[PDB]
RNA sequence: UUGUUUUCACUUUCUCCCCGCACUAAUGUGGGGAAAACUGGCUUUAUUUCUUCAAUUAUUUUUUUUGCUGAGGA
RNA sequence: CCUAUUAGCUGGUUAUUUUCGAAAGAUCUCUCAGGAUCGCUGGAGUUGAUUAAUAUAAUUUUACCAGGUAGAGAUAAUGAU
RNA sequence: AUUUCACUCAUAUUAAAUAAAAUAACUCCAAGUGGGCCAUUUUUGGUAAGCAGAACUGGCGAUGAGGGAUGCUCCUAACGCUUGGAUAAGGUGCCUAAAUAUUCGCUCAUGAGAUCCCAUAAAAGGUGUUGGUUCAUAUGAACUAGCCCUGAAAAUGGAUGGCGCUAAAGCGGA
RNA sequence: CCUUCGAUGUCGGCUCUUCCUAUCAUUGGGACGCAGAAGUCUCAAAGUGUCGGAUUGUUCACCCGCUAAUAGGGAACGUGAGCUGGGUUUAGACCGUCGUGAGACAGGUUAGUUUUACCCUACUGAUGAAUUUUAUUAUAUAUAUACAUAUAGUA
RNA sequence: UGCGAAGCUAAGUCUGUUGGAUAAUGGCUGAACGCCUCUUAAGCCAGAAACCAUGCUGAUUAAACAAUACUAUCUUUUUUGUUUGCUAAUGUAAAAGAGAAAUUAUAUAUGUACCGGUACAUAAAUAAUCCUAUCACCUUUUUCGUGGCUAGCUGUGAGCUAGGCAAUAGUUCUUUAACAACAAAAAAGAGCACAAACUGUAGACGACUUU
């Protein structure tokens, strides 16, 4: 039982943070993210004058410490999102049949069509507040982006799932739509 | 348990412990209105609880299931069942005790306006370490086919506004009373006033 | 030991208590979910089964061996004299189910309707509704307001006009009909507009609509296991008798099980058949009612010599594809899907 | 239970009824001691009929005394009355069931003269 | 193998200095180093109703409420 | 009818309280569902004891023997190895 | 060797303790019984068995009472009828009289665990967590044993006795 | 060899239900000596299904054929007041071997009475009173009120 | 024999859903373990003929209940009572002040004011509290509120002011004190069902359907 264990998360420059009872809310250039931590025991305290926020845990086994670290990481991610959107660059790879990747509904909902040539539509709606753009630069790829690292990632995963082919040898058929690069803007 | 009728606000309580507390009181001889039984908690994870309840559901009577374990799945009814489990309900006394218990979902027509007590021996806050999985009973019930959860929530929300309104008025009244006391401490006698001051009032 | 050769059970356990229905007038167990985007409309309608005819229909199914060809199909005919609206009932949703706030009645309620509130009309002084009919409009208005405020669901009390049918019974059939539409206020308005007046079926259903038909089945009294469940006849050789179930059950659950087929009531069961197509909605004011583009001959729907065991359909009617539960003369409730 | 009145302690007001006398008419309530393997009364299981026992006996000093504190003496005849002229506080007469009304009256009269209590003076009254 | 000799290690701080210059869970702090004897310990001289005179045993004595019992008849 | 034949086998075998209270070992038995005889039990009785004794004890001390099971041994014997 | 005389051996602590040791011996008469069964420990046959067969002792039988939910044999303890007390085994969240006692740990289980006989679980695993031990350069190893997990599948529905319990009402202590 | 010998009707089929999963198929997956197809191993799964015949009293078995598949089991080796009675297990009879013989055969073959529900429950349907120490999710003109409502009878 | 309506009937005709939350599994963020990690932590996602709803049958399975329609007396107050089978009539599983309506989190809440956020208050042994009891009737003064009628009067509740006015039952034996029901006495207000005949959408008989 380690009496005190701490962690220091440096808030960036153009970020309006506001925790209360582990209900952290961060605002900035891109989006206002709110994400509660009221399932682990933790007195996350804010310093507004200086930068940084301190996550601190009294007692608790290594589990608690781990949780604290996780929390800190999450906070960092949130901060990053609000400063600069997360940009999951998803390249679609095909063998024979080119995948038709039609974005609709204000760059939410990406209709995927002609995956291994089946003439049937795969709908994959994005989570709350996460734009799905297609390539300006290269030909194939798809940018998924929008502040909450969790949500964009989730969206990407969903997209991937929507593609992945069923009863065949998956080592042979490499066709699909995969996360190339996790980045920021 | 010397009151006529205790209303128990079941929110934030641990099912079993709460039930146990109720049962003894009932036996002793004490009407108990367990109110707001949607918000009772169980100490397992949600999934675990569901599994247990699923298992329970599975045990019907093979021959003719009209008889045999009735799977009452309103949260209030679950609570009632639990309470019964801890009573000698096959006697007369036990039966009487059982009858004495009323349970409700949300809070209705007298039990809005009654004082709501709390059993702190059976409070989730005091009885589970915060790194443990718990589960809201209402959610569990919903998962196992109760349906009237959202409606109940809505009703509760509606009630809360009313309560708030009432509370404001109450607060105002209290303030007024305080003011009067302040005014009318000066107008009594000296010695009496002094005495009053000495004993708190 | 295991049963040597596996087979599916004989009855459906989904229709147990195979007991008589409580009333001839099939009850609608549930009404369509409310879609508050659409205008307010009725969801149900009572009619009497008159008989069946057959029909000839050209088919459209591209790909069928029955594509361009004319086909013959059986169809029930359901006489559908305009239902009359008499009340509005307001429900409110509780953790104990729907509870009624009130019912608001028309000012004038038909003699037919009143007959339902008596089992001996001939003897009675027919006092039913005679004080309610009187009541002042202010109270009604208040009730309506209350309903608007609190009630989440509206039903209309409608009744049939069996006098306008060959049926023997002067008693009305009274039925609650959920109204599904946008705002409760809107619904209320609609019912007010309706109130004392008549609903014909065209106000409720359309050509080619898919409808559920809810009715009490034809009765056969106490029937054997063979008829009631389609249990196999035992062989000729059998001593005590052939038309029974050889083994009720195993020894050990020492209790006959509710899943074992037994002699007893068959028919006069309540039943909702689903997905019955309306092929045509007839009109009372149409002498060319059973006529068609291909026919072009004045035909009323009534067959020569009249619908056997029913009579003469002289009013608006539904042509439903296929079959419907119950007998000629039976009340049927048609419900939107 | 125990039934104190003064110095008279009775340990057992309830009669010991025969086992199962309640169940079969043919089995009369008169105590009979159950022989027989497996009896349950014989074996003295909680909740069954009790077995009369010498523990239940009344104190040697008060034994046959009635609530009166007087030993009952049954009397058929005036001559018999005479033994209790010297014991009129310790013994109380009961007149025998078969004594005639006239004779009963006579006996009662004698008892009054003696100051001796008669427990059934009211017979044929 | 015991007693004994010496070695340097161990205490406080709301003290002070230097570096890190608010870096800390902390109304402070990480490291490095001083200071002193308020702290603590000891040595004394007295003092015990300012507060203490424990606990455990041995040996003794009494008390606050109190429940049940009254056999017998020398 | 002899005859109420015989049955080591089955069933039944009638008030109360008090007191004491077993055995299902053993030997022999055409014996193994039985019997006899010991054992254990009750009653009867006598001699005793009634003297904090002596007899006596499912007890222990103190002496004193008897032992070849646990263990141990295999470069002690026999038999393995 | 026997006999009769001598002289003299502890004794009220009684030729070592202790003894509701004479409730003893002995004789008589007779009853019932002579199918046994179970538990620890030792033990034979048998893969084993709630199997067959023995030894020591105790039980059951013949025996209720309190506990082990329940139970011929396990634990406590053997029974005249009462009042009061104070315990035993066992318990003390409720059922259920008594602790939601105190105190220190451990344990989360997507089929937890829960108390002799007893109503089942193993080999083998686990970068689950908790302590250790032995080693090397605050990390890397190897082990180790606690609880937990897997291993863990059977037929009516379902049983730590039930409800339930997770800052235990679980496991191990005090 | 614990229970049952003052009887628990002793095989199999027919019928009929339910349960199990140790999954044959179907749903969703994971692995491969998975290129595709086919298949093999395996996880959640017992929701749905698992047949027609020939021979045998058969269980079991073995073929023919369909099938998505023709998985395995239990329930007093489910099920005789449900049947059937082909078999085994009475009395008749035949053969074979054995026995001097009467007879025996866990050898073969044939002919051979299958009783009772009107009881309680269970189940199936069919009426049906009664229900104030009982009930209540509100009613009533923003306030009140469980120190309160609720007669009963027909529909 | 032939045909054979009607009624039954299959070998004849019609009809037989889509959500939630999951399992396996694949993933996401992401520690423990400066990296990695589907979680073999916390937190999430998609996902099955399974599960639970939806739908469907019953619902004297709930001794259940609601509303509506009509009806026979009902409501309020007072008094005395409940000390021929009957014709006057009593029972409480709980009265002794049975007093108490925020809400919410539990590693924080709640208000208040602005735009979930900010600032300021407030609670933090919270029923270890607060409320509410005893001032009897009286005459004499008056003061203030609430309910009725056309500023006054009556009634109730609270106060100040004056005057002593009562209670004594022999030491306690429940503190006869509550709630509900009823009976009588006065005083005040105001028709259905079954059967029967018919029916046949029903049916062993009831029941159901009708007239
Ligand atoms: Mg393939
Ligand atoms: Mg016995
Ligand atoms: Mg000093
Ligand atoms: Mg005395
Ligand atoms: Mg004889
Ligand atoms: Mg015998
Ligand atoms: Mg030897
Ligand atoms: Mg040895
Ligand atoms: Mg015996
Ligand atoms: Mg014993
Ligand atoms: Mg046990
Ligand atoms: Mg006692
Ligand atoms: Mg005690
Ligand atoms: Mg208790
Ligand atoms: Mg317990
Ligand atoms: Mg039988
Ligand atoms: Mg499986
Ligand atoms: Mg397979
Ligand atoms: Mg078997
Ligand atoms: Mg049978
Ligand atoms: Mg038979
Ligand atoms: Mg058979
Ligand atoms: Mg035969
Ligand atoms: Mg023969
Ligand atoms: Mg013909
Ligand atoms: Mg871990």
């Amino acid at each position: 039982k380690t009496i005190v264990s701490t962690q220091k998360v440096l808030i960036p420059e153009g970020v309006k943070v506001a925790i209360n009872a582990r209900k952290v809310t961060v605002s900035g250039k891109y989006g206002t993210l709110r994400r509660s931590f009221r399932h682990l025991p933790i007195d996350i305290r804010l310093n507004k004058l200086k930068k940084y926020i301190k996550v601190v845990m009294w007692f608790g086994v290594p589990d608690s410490l781990a949780c604290i670290r996780t929390v800190c990481t999450h906070l960092k991610n949130m901060f990053t999102g609000v400063t600069k959107k997360f940009l999951y660059k998803m390249r679609l790879v095909h063998a024979h049949f080119p995948i038709n990747s039609n974005i609709v509904d204000n760059n939410t909902r990406i209709e995927i069509r002609n995956y291994l040539g089946e003439k049937s539509v795969r709908f994959v709606k994005a989570l709350p507040g996460v734009v799905i753009e297609k390539s300006p630069n290269v030909k194939d790829e798809i940018y998924v982006s929008g502040a909450d690292i969790e949500n964009v990632s989730l969206t990407a995963a969903l997209i991937h799932q929507s593609v992945l082919c069923r009863n065949k040898d998956i080592r042979k058929f490499l066709d699909g739509i995969y996360v190339s690069e996790v980045t920021t803007v | 348990m010397y009151k006529k009728e205790y209303v128990i606000d079941c929110k934030g309580h641990l099912l079993g412990r709460l039930a146990s507390l109720i049962a003894k009181e009932l036996l002793n001889g004490q009407r108990i209105v367990a109110v707001r039984c949607e918000d009772i908690n169980i100490s397992g994870s949600l999934y675990r609880n569901k599994l247990k309840y699923q298992e329970f559901l599975r045990l019907r009577t093979n021959t003719n299931p009209k008889k045999g374990p009735l799977h009452l799945r309103e949260p209030s009814k679950i609570l009632w069942r639990c309470v019964r489990g801890m009573l000698p309900h096959k006697t007369y006394k036990g039966q009487l005790a059982l009858k004495k218990l009323k349970v409700c979902v949300g809070m209705p027509y007298p039990y809005d306006k009654k004082k709501k007590y709390v059993l702190p021996s059976a409070l989730r806050a005091f009885r589970l370490k915060k790194h443990r999985r718990y589960c809201r009973l209402g959610t569990l019930s919903s998962r196992v086919g109760w349906n009237y959860d959202t409606l109940v929530k809505k009703n509760e929300v509606l009630r809360k506004q009313v309560s708030k309104a009432y509370y404001k008025k109450k607060v105002n009244n209290l303030n007024e009373k305080k003011e009067i006391k302040t005014e009318a401490l000066n107008l009594i006698n000296p010695e009496q006033r002094q005495v009053l001051e000495n004993f708190g009032y | 030991s295991h049963r040597k050769f596996e087979r599916p059970r004989h009855g459906s356990l989904g229709f147990l208590p195979r007991k008589r229905c409580k009333r001839l007038r099939g009850k609608i167990r549930s009404f369509p979910k409310d879609d508050k985007e659409k205008p307010p409309h009725f969801t149900a309608f009572m009619g009497y089964k008159a008989g069946m005819t057959h029909i000839v229909r050209e088919v459209d199914k591209p790909g069928s061996k029955l594509h361009k060809k004319e086909i013959v199909e059986a169809c029930t005919i359901i006489e559908c004299a305009p239902m009359v609206v008499v009340g509005i009932v307001g429900y409110r949703e509780t953790p104990k189910g729907l509870r009624i706030l009130s019912t608001v009645w028309a000012n004038h309620v038909s003699d037919e309707f009143r007959r339902r509130y008596y089992k001996n009309w001939y003897k009675s002084e027919k006092k039913a509704f005679t004080k309610s009919l009187n009541v002042p409009e202010a109270t009604k208005n208040c009730l309506l307001k209350r309903i608007e405020k609190y009630c989440t669901v509206l039903r209309a009390i409608c009744h049939t006009q069996p006098s306008k049918t060959p049926l023997r019974m002067k008693k009305a059939h009274i039925m609650e009909v959920q109204i599904n539409g946008g705002s409760m206020k809107e619904k209320l308005e609609f019912v007010k507009e309706m109130l004392e007046k008549n609903l014909p079926v065209s106000t409720v259903f359309n050509p080619n609509e898919m409808i559920d038909v809810i009715s009490v089945t034809k009765g056969h009294g106490t029937k054997g296991v063979v008829s009631r469940y389609g249990v196999k006849r035992l062989p000729r050789k059998t001593h005590r008798g052939l038309r029974k179930v050889a083994c009720i059950g195993a020894w050990h659950p020492a209790r006959v099980q509710f899943q074992i087929p037994r002699h007893g009531q068959k028919g006069y069961f309540h039943r909702t058949e689903r997905n019955k197509k309306i092929y045509r909605i007839g009109l009372k004011t149409d002498k060319n009612s059973a006529s068609t583009d291909a026919d072009i001959t004045e035909k009323k729907i009534t067959p020569m010599g009249g619908f056997p065991h029913y009579g003469v359909v002289n009013e608006d009617f539904l042509l439903l594809k296929g079959c419907v539960a119950g007998t000629k003369k039976r009340p049927i409730t048609l419900r939107k899907n | 239970a125990v039934k104190k009145v003064g110095k008279i302690i009775k340990k057992r007001t309830k009669k010991f009824t025969r086992f199962q006398s309640n169940r079969f008419m043919r089995v009369k309530p008169a105590w009979r001691k159950p022989r027989g393997i497996d009896c349950r009364v014989r074996r003295r299981y909680k909740g069954t009929n009790l077995m009369p026992s010498i523990g239940y006996g009344s104190n040697k000093k008060t034994k046959f005394l009635l609530p009166n504190n007087k030993y009952k003496y049954v009397v058929k005849n005036v001559k018999e009355m005479e033994p209790l002229i010297m014991n009129h506080t310790k013994y109380c007469v009961q007149i025998a069931h078969n004594v005639s009304s006239k004779k009963r009256k006579q006996i009662i009269e004698r008892a009054k003269q003696m100051n001796v209590s008669v427990i059934n003076a009211k017979a044929r009254l």
